[PDB]
């Protein structure tokens, strides 16, 4: 693919952790990812359909301190299942090649391969695009890593309303320590 | 950035239906597409919220709906108070708007005549002359109906610099009243020995020749 | 019941900067998403900005790139636009609007917008000229005179045809701009052939951001 398509970035938004919700940060539901191998998941699926008491804020911990890390997020689709997730919107559109980072206050849109030097994505996982367009992204990341880095991914159905019940906002948060 | 026609109209009664093209990443991607009603000289108002739905107020005569990329709002049984400027607006991601190019609406009177332009074509006058400047001053009024164009000549070669044109618009009689402009130099207004606005409207030129005279 | 009022529009030079500012009332203002939308005189509507209730999220179009912050005061319940390194053709009337939601989805109530002009132009009050009618039979029985409104600027104008008495047949037409940078417009009065050597025809013409009023009787051609 063109180098134009690979750095598509957009600079001209900024967000918080919680968004438009009025979660604050302590009353986030912070929880880790799941250790599968040397494969680290935060599947937003269940984690995000409507509930009475939404919206929530799901945080999922990516804690990297070892090599080769593979990092795996799913983010439900939009007609995946009925109602459940017809408002979902996920950020930055470019994930896994654009990550969001926390400049002062607000988030940001920036290179992940800028961010980090020897950074593997595929564009393609299980034969679908690397893009939450098709619900699951995904990236490994270098042998070693000289500073800590930490970025941010958004998966947000709080616009998505079935009856008394909303959408939670997903937050996920790489942080990678420094190894090697 | 959402593509809409420049024009549509109708005489009372009848229907129009304005288009809203966008792309699979505003129109087509959410049901977040509105539209608005603007007047000469007014603010926007809201006139279609969601796609399909009406806030309070707005008479059911408008209608939208959306495929594909492609959004409409459709005017039925339109009335004179409907002639107005439309817009229609997206969700485009990210917390991003974007707005169509506009529609004007116009509302006509069915079966009125068709041709009948008055071209009023002024030479510079003396006073502007002496301070440096020259504007010959084309007007065209109490006309019904058209969007023709208006051109200009000097002497038996086009001029195509130089021209700036207004688009017409209604009055008590219902009638035409635009303006057309042409800026020279002095030098330029007495070295040609004739300027001509030329106009054509249903395939019939009407021309007005002006010459420089000294009195 | 809802209003909302933007201040801060005028003329700046390129690369200039601007703060503008909306005041609103009627509605609980903290609860809603806010816009900023443009519209070029002459052209549509473009969307500058967006910011949710909380400034949870907040958003610029994409001939902005960088250049503007929009922010809010939910106390104060005003809403700004802090515009930077202003080009010409950020030349529009600027309107602010509420969301129908407390995130950005759909503009619903709208103010009156304020006008920015950006140009190395300075103000400068009108030259009115007269666009004196002519006794050579134009169609006989009427009569078209008017006054030339030129080299203005900014907009805008406003033309009295004297003193807000002469009303039918009276059509200040819209300005245009010319390639000087400034703007010029036309203002007829088509009135029969008998008409002219009576009545008395004067043309006022107001310029507000040059202080400028110029009043002018236009009369025949004669020799
Ligand atoms: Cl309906
Ligand atoms: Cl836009």
């Amino acid at each position: 693919v063109g180098v134009d398509e690979l750095d598509k970035i957009d600079l001209s938004y900024e967000t918080t952790e919680s968004g438009d919700t009025a979660v604050s940060e302590d009353s986030y539901d912070k929880y880790a990812s799941q250790n599968t191998n040397k494969e680290y998941v935060c599947d937003f699926t269940d984690q995000l359909k409507p509930t009475e008491s939404g919206p929530k804020v799901k945080k999922c911990e990516v804690k990297v301190n070892e090599p080769l890390i593979k990092v795996k997020i799913i983010c439900p689709l939009k007609g995946s299942v009925e109602k459940l997730y017809d408002n979902i919107e996920y950020v930055p559109k470019k994930s896994p090649y654009v990550v969001l980072t926390k400049e002062e206050t607000k988030l940001k849109e920036k290179l992940l391969s800028k961010l980090i030097y020897g950074l593997l994505i595929s564009p393609t996982v299980n034969e679908k695009e690397n893009n939450f367009k098709e619900g699951v992204i995904e990236f490994t990341l270098p042998p070693v890593v000289h500073k800590a880095t930490v970025f941010y991914f958004i998966c947000d159905n709080s616009k998505t309303e079935d009856d008394n019940k909303k959408g939670n906002r997903g937050i996920v948060e790489v942080y990678v320590e420094p190894y090697g | 950035a959402l593509t809409q026609p420049r024009s549509v109209s109708g005489s009372p009664g009848q229907s129009v239906t304005i288009s809203c093209t966008g792309t699979n990443d505003d129109v087509g991607e959410y049901n977040y597409v509105s539209w608005y009603q603007q007047h000469p000289g007014k603010a926007p108002k809201l006139m279609i919220y969601d796609v399909t739905k009406r806030p309070s107020g707005v008479p059911d005569r408008f209608s939208a709906s959306k495929s594909g990329n492609t959004a409409s709002l459709t005017i039925s049984g339109l009335q004179a108070e409907d002639e107005a400027n439309y817009y229609c607006c997206s969700y485009a991601g990210t917390y991003h708007m974007v707005f169509g190019g506009g529609t004007k609406l116009t509302v006509l009177v069915l079966g009125q005549p068709k041709a009948a332009p008055s071209v009023t074509l002024f030479p510079p006058s003396s006073e502007e002359l002496q301070a440096n400047k020259a504007t010959l001053v084309c007007l065209i009024s109490d006309f019904y109906p058209g969007a023709v164009t208006v051109a200009w000549k000097a002497d038996s070669s086009p001029v195509k610099a130089g021209v700036e044109t207004t688009t017409p618009s209604k009055q008590s009689n219902n009638k035409y009243a635009a303006s057309s402009y042409l800026s020279l130099t002095p030098e330029q207004w007495k070295s040609h020995r004739s300027y001509s606005c030329q106009v054509t409207h249903e395939g019939s030129t009407v021309e007005k020749t002006v010459a420089p005279t000294e009195c | 019941e809802v209003q909302l009022v933007e201040s801060g529009g005028g003329l700046v030079q390129p690369g200039r900067s601007l703060r503008l500012s909306c005041a609103v009332s009627g509605f609980n203002f903290e609860d809603y998403a806010m816009h900023w939308v443009r519209q070029t005189p002459g052209k549509g509507l473009e969307w500058v900005s967006g910011i949710s209730w909380n400034s949870g999220t907040l958003a610029y179009g994409d001939f902005v790139q960088g250049r503007f912050i929009i922010s809010r005061d939910n106390a104060k319940n005003f809403l700004y636009l802090q515009m930077n390194s202003l080009r010409p053709e950020d030349t529009a009337l600027y309107y602010c609007a509420n969301d129908r939601m407390r995130w950005i989805q759909v503009p619903h109530y709208w103010g009156q917008g304020t006008l920015v002009t950006v140009s190395s132009a300075s103000t400068k009050g009108p030259s009115v000229f007269p666009l004196a009618p002519s006794s050579k039979s134009t169609s006989g029985g009427t009569a078209a005179l008017g006054c030339l409104v030129k080299d203005y600027f900014p907009e805008p104008v406003t033309v009295s045809w004297n003193s807000g008495a002469l009303t039918s047949g009276v059509h200040t037409f819209p300005a245009v701009l010319q390639s000087s940078g400034l703007y010029s417009l036309s203002s007829v009065v088509t009135v029969p052939s008998s008409s002219l050597g009576t009545q008395t025809y004067i043309c006022n013409v107001n310029h507000k951001p040059s202080n400028t009023k110029v009043d002018k009787k236009v009369e025949p051609k004669s020799c």
